[PDB]
């Protein structure tokens, strides 16, 4: 009936088509209980918004300043307001907001009503899509717009994977590493820096250092989980 | 099914002639399940197209070059010069990844028959399936079924069964002789008596162990003897 | 019929095909008794946990040895953990004791009272702690994902591979022991010496295994 994941199976009896990229792809069957499916669906969308979010911006970030390692980044950029002032402030602000997120995932109905000026609030909608003052402007139908919402999203979720574990491996940014794989298709590969026979195991060694100083202390900065890097 | 592998064995009573090359010989019994029986087809197939490729492309390689040996040809210093010293690692990833996609695709087609006929990117064009590993159109351009189509299926099971064997012997004869199958040919038609499967075998002429771009491949035989 | 440990033997009695990974193995008639067999059920379920966990970590921490990481083999890491934070053994161990105490006394008596810790006594938590079946508590704390709910095929099939890889992390928790007492080494040092040479480096070659030669 609808496009699958692998063309020839046969989807779980809990996924029906009915939410957007559904592509009949539960192995696991993680997504069976109907309260666990809500709660994931939540959490792909928000994972999906969260890596595009940052997947354009690590890209934007190299682009406009290949001056600075996005992995790097967070202790480059030395801002007037400290580390702990904006460590609050982002603290409090998405304490608040992913409260209020949270509070819309439990009982749905509750929070679209400004807790200031009441006279502004959201429509009746869906968990997951806000919609209202969120939404100006919603290029036309809904339906194919959240299915391209969460391919882009899965699709920049293992973008932002690969940008970690090409950071790791390579030491360089996304379009670095890119250009590095263009520069040499057939050696830079993770295949043509690795593998493992019954006999030896060799592996790429990091490029990010065990610990970084950062203003006083010595921040852990570890590889994700090598060991069982190829 | 008729004119089986021995004078006076019987077929079991699921060998019946009803696929090609047909001798009901099953002496274990493997094929007594029809799952894996038509598995069994399945891989036979496999083995004996890969078989079939694997034996001519040994020959033809002799013939071509006989400067390389073929137990040796796929280290990379020994590949032609558009590819000698070539990244193995790159390599192995354009077939990894290229097999894959083929492979689970014929998977697929075994898992469930006739679902992945049609191409995924320009969906206008299916693949036909007359039978499970016989898929035809573009993988039978030249359409040399819609004739006899059992007997030429009994034509490629047969060939496929002797070139599994004969490649086996050509591994088992590069691993005795150190030889390729046209050499070790040539090395018994030059003295049949003192050159032949005695005095050569429990000797593997085969490395303990080959470095290759930094690896080591554990470089085993299949029998023991002799380093 | 059903899948016995030892092909031709009926099974027994008592084990009839409900329980996960249920092979007819009761030679010594240990779970005859129902009660009996639920308590053991759940031992066999404890233990398969806490050695899947054991297996997993040895396996990790032996990788990381290996590969050259910092880490200390299974059998030196208490020593290791203790001396580099300065942590006190007696102090670890009865907090240690503390909290699987509380864990394994809920346990106990929901195993003696199935009906009991959901009563609302702990925290207020009632659901989260009736237990669905014995040895499968179940909920949202213990099962966060709803896996036992929703497909219950794919329940069964799960309680399968828990208890048969539980039994084969069993097997290779003795089989770390039974390698350091032998050989000496890590689990892996174990399998690279095997893996070198699988012949001449086994069980059979060193002298403690098989004292005949
Ligand atoms: C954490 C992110 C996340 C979450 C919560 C979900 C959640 C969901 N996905 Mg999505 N998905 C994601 C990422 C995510 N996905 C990514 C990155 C891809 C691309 C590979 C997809 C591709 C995809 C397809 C094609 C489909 C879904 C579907 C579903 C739903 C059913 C599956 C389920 O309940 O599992 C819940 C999932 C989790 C709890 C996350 C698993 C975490 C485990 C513990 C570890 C996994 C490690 C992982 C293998 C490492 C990968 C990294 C790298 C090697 C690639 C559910 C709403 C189906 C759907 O829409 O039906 C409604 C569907 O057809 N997903
Ligand atoms: C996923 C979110 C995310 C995060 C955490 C970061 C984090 C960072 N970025 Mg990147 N960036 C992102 C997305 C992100 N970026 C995107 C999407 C773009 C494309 C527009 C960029 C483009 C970009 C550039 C071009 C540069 C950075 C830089 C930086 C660093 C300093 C930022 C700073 O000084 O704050 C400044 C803070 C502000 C200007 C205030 C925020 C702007 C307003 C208030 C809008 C916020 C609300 C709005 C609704 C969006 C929120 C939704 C969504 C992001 C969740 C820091 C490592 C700099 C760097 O390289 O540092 C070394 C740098 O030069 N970023
Ligand atoms: C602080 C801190 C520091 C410095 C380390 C340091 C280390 N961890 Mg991490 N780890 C920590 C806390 C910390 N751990 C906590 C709190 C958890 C939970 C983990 C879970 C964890 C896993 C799951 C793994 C590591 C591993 C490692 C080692 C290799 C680096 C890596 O991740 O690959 C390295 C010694 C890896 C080891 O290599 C086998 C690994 O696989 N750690
Ligand atoms: C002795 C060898 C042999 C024989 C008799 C056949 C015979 C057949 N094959 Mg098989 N096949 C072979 C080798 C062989 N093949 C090998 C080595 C491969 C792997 C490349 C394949 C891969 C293959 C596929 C993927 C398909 C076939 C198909 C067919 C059928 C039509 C083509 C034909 O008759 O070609 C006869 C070939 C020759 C006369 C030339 C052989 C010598 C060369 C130089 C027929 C049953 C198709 C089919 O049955 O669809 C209906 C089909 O889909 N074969
Ligand atoms: C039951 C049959 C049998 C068995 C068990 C062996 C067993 C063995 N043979 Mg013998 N061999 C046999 C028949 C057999 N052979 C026959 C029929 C011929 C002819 C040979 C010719 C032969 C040679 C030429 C050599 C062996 C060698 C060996 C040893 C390594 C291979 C091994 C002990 C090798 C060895 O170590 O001596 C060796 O060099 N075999
Ligand atoms: C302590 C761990 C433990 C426990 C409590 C159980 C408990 C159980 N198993 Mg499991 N099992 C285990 C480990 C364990 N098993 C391991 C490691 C394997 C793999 C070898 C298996 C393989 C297995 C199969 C294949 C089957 C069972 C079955 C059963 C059930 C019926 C038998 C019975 O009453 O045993 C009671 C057991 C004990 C009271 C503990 C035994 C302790 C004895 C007294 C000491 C000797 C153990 C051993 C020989 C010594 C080795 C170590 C030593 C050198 C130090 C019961 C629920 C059957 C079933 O239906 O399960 C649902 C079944 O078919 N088990
Ligand atoms: C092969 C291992 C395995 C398998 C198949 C299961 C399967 C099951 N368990 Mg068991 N369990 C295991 C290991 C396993 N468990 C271990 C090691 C522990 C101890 C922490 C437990 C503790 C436990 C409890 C307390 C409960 C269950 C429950 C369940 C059921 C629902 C959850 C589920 O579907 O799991 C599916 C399992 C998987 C898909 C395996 C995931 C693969 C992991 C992530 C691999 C990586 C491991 C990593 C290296 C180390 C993890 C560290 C850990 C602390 C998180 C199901 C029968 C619940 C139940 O019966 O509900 C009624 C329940 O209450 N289990
Ligand atoms: C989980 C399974 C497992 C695996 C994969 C390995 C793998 C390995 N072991 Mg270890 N080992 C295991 C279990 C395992 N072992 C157990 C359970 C024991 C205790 C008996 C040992 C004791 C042991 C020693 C003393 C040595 C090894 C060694 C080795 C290596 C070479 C193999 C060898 O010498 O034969 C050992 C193979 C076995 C003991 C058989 C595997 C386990 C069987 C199948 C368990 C059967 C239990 C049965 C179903 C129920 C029991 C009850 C019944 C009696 C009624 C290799 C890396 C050697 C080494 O270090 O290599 C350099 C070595 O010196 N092993
Ligand atoms: C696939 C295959 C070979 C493929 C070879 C290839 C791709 C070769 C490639 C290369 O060489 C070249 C081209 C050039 C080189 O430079 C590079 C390499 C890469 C090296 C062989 C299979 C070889 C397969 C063989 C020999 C299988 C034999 C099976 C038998 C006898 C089964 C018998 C039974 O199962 C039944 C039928 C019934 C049961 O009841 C009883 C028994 C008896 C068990
Ligand atoms: C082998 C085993 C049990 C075997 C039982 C068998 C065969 C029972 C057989 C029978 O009863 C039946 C079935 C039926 C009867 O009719 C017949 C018999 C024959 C009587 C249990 C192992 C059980 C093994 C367990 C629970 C292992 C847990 C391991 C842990 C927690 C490891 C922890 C650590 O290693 C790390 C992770 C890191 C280190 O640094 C720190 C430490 C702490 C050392």
């Amino acid at each position: 009936s609808r496009p699958l994941w692998l063309p020839g199976s046969t989807p779980p009896a809990h996924l029906k088509g009915d939410l957007p990229g559904d592509f009949g792809f539960d192995p696991l069957g993680l997504g069976a209980n109907a309260e666990s499916l809500k709660w994931f669906k939540e959490s792909e969308l928000v994972h999906s918004r969260w890596a595009m979010a940052a997947v354009a911006g690590i890209l934007v970030q190299e682009i406009v300043r290949p001056d600075v390692f996005w992995y790097n980044a967070g202790k480059e950029v030395e801002s007037p307001l400290g580390p702990l002032g904006l460590l609050a402030v982002e603290f409090f602000l998405m304490h608040w907001v992913e409260v209020r997120r949270w509070q819309d995932l439990r009982k749905p109905g509750s929070v679209d009503q400004d807790p200031i000026f009441s006279q502004y609030k959201l429509p009746p909608h869906e968990v997951g899509y806000p919609g209202g003052v969120f939404a100006p402007f919603i290029p036309g139908d809904l339906a194919e717009l959240k299915v391209k919402e969460i391919k882009n999203g899965r699709l920049a979720m293992l973008a932002f994977v690969g940008f970690v574990m090409a950071a790791q491996v390579t030491g360089k940014g996304p379009i670095a590493a890119l250009q590095e794989h263009l520069a040499d298709p057939w050696g830079t590969t993770i295949f043509s820096k690795a593998a493992v026979v019954p006999g030896q195991a060799v592996a790429p060694p990091c490029k990010i250092p065990a610990s970084v100083s950062y203003k006083g202390i010595e921040i852990p900065t570890p590889c994700f989980l090598q060991g069982l890097w190829p | 099914d008729r004119k089986l592998w021995a004078p006076g064995v019987v077929a079991p009573e699921y060998l019946k002639g009803d696929l090609a090359g047909d001798y009901g010989w099953d002496p274990l019994g493997l094929g007594a399940d029809p799952t894996a029986l038509k598995w069994y087809r399945q891989s036979e197939l496999q083995h004996a197209r890969w078989a079939m490729l694997g034996v001519a492309g040994v020959l033809v390689q002799e013939i071509v070059k006989p400067d390389v040996y073929f137990y040796e040809a796929g280290l990379p210093q020994n590949l032609p010069e558009p590819f000698t010293n070539i990244n193995m690692g790159g390599l192995l990833a354009w077939e990894f990844i290229l097999m894959h996609w083929v492979e689970v695709r014929r998977w697929q087609d075994y898992k469930n028959f006739g679902s992945v006929n049609e191409d995924p990117i320009f969906k206008g064009n299916k693949v036909p399936n007359p039978e499970m590993g016989y898929p035809g159109g573009i993988f039978d351009p030249f359409g040399f079924s819609k004739g006899n189509l059992k007997e030429l299926q009994t034509k490629e099971i047969k060939n496929g069964r002797l070139a599994m064997i004969a490649y086996m012997a050509f591994i088992l004869q590069a691993q005795a002789t150190g030889k390729g199958p046209l050499a070790a040919l040539s090395a018994h038609l030059s003295n049949p008596f003192g050159n032949n499967i005695l005095k050569n075998i429990g000797t593997c002429t085969v490395p303990h162990s080959v470095d290759v771009q930094g690896l080591t491949i554990p470089l085993t035989c299949l029998w023991p003897g002799s380093q | 019929v059903r899948p016995v440990w030892f092909p031709g033997n009926p099974p027994p009695a008592h084990l009839d095909g409900s329980l996960a990974g249920d092979y007819g193995f009761d030679p010594l008639f240990l779970g005859q008794e129902p009660q009996t067999l639920k308590w053991y059920v759940q031992a066999e379920l404890v233990h398969g946990r806490f050695a899947m966990l054991g297996a997993a970590g040895i396996i990790l921490t032996s990788i990381g040895a290996k590969v050259g990481l910092g880490f200390p083999e299974w059998y030196d890491a208490g020593k290791v953990v203790v001396e580099k934070n300065n942590i006190d053994f007696p102090t670890l161990m009865v907090i240690q004791f503390y909290l699987m105490g509380w864990a394994e006394t809920k346990r106990w008596y929901d195993f003696k009272n199935p009906g009991s810790q959901a009563d609302g006594s702990f925290l207020g938590f009632t659901e989260e702690f009736k237990g669905l079946e014995n040895g499968y508590p179940g909920g949202r704390f213990f099962d966060p994902m709803g896996l036992s709910r929703g497909d219950a095929a794919k329940y069964q099939e799960y309680k399968q591979k828990e208890v048969k890889n539980g039994r084969l992390a069993m097997i290779a928790c003795l089989g770390f022991a039974a390698q350091y007492a032998a050989t000496g080494k890590g689990p892996l040092d174990n399998l690279a010496d095997h893996l070198a040479d699988p012949n001449h480096v086994n069980f059979a070659t060193n002298g403690v295994s098989i004292p005949i030669a």
